[PDB]
């Protein structure tokens, strides 16, 4: 019960970053690199 | 180094005074296994010839 | 019939070309008739005629 | 190549899982950079 307070407030900490990080990143992820006419994602040999 | 004349009935250049030796890629040459093989079967090169 | 995706063959990493003998048969190199398969089979058991 | 004398000359590796499309690499006896060796060694690796 006395922890209430506090994750009431770690809730509406997450649903304000969700909606700002939202708005700010919304969609901008989904470029990678490819090898030039193929469907094969071109990284190096410990990256991801 | 070998010296390789060039051919004809092989369409490639050539050595006549010894065989060479093929080893594939993923086996080392240098085990024991094989550089037991490089020994007696390098009699073959009188034979050969 | 040949068929490579283009899509998924990544430039530079060499598959394997071929290693298949070349056993064209005789009732594929000529027009097949019934009166060949007859000399087809009678020299395959070693017959002369 | 379970020992070091066998882990010497060089192997295919193949890329995404794809038997048909391989690249040669030399072969190594590598050593863990975290390891139970001496004990000032194995100090580093329980702090880590
Ligand atoms: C604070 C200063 C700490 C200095 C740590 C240090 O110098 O550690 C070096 C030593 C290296 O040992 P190793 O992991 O075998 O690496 C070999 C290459 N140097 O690694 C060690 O000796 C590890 C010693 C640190 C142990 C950390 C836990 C106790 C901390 C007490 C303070
Ligand atoms: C496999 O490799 C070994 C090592 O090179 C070969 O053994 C060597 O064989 C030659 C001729 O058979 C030996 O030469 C002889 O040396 C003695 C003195 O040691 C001399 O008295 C003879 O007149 C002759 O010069 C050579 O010493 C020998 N090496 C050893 C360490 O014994 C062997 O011939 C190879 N096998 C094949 C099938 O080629």
């Amino acid at each position: 019960l006395p922890l209430f307070h506090i994750a009431l407030l770690v809730l509406f900490m997450v649903i304000i970053y969700a909606i700002i990080g939202l708005e700010l990143f919304k969609g901008k992820m989904h470029k990678t690199c490819y090898y030039i006419g193929t469907d094969i994602v071109a990284t190096v040999e410990n990256e991801k | 180094k070998p010296v390789f004349i060039d051919d004809a009935n092989f369409r490639r250049q050539v050595s006549y005074q010894h065989a060479a030796v093929h080893i594939p890629t993923d086996i080392y040459e240098g085990s024991t296994i094989v550089l037991n093989e490089l020994n007696w079967t390098s009699a073959l090169d009188d034979v050969f010839k | 019939i040949p068929t490579i995706n283009l899509r998924k063959r990544r430039p530079n990493v060499q598959n394997p070309k071929s290693q298949e003998p070349v056993t064209l048969d005789f009732l594929d190199a000529e027009l097949e008739n019934d009166i060949k398969v007859e000399i087809r089979n009678k020299m395959i058991d070693g017959e002369s005629g | 190549k379970m020992t070091e004398e066998e882990c010497r000359g060089y192997y295919y590796v193949y890329k995404d899982g794809d038997p048909t499309q391989m690249e040669l690499r030399p072969r190594q006896w590598i050593h863990n950079d975290f390891h139970f060796d001496n004990v000032l060694s194995a100090m580093m690796s329980l702090f880590t």
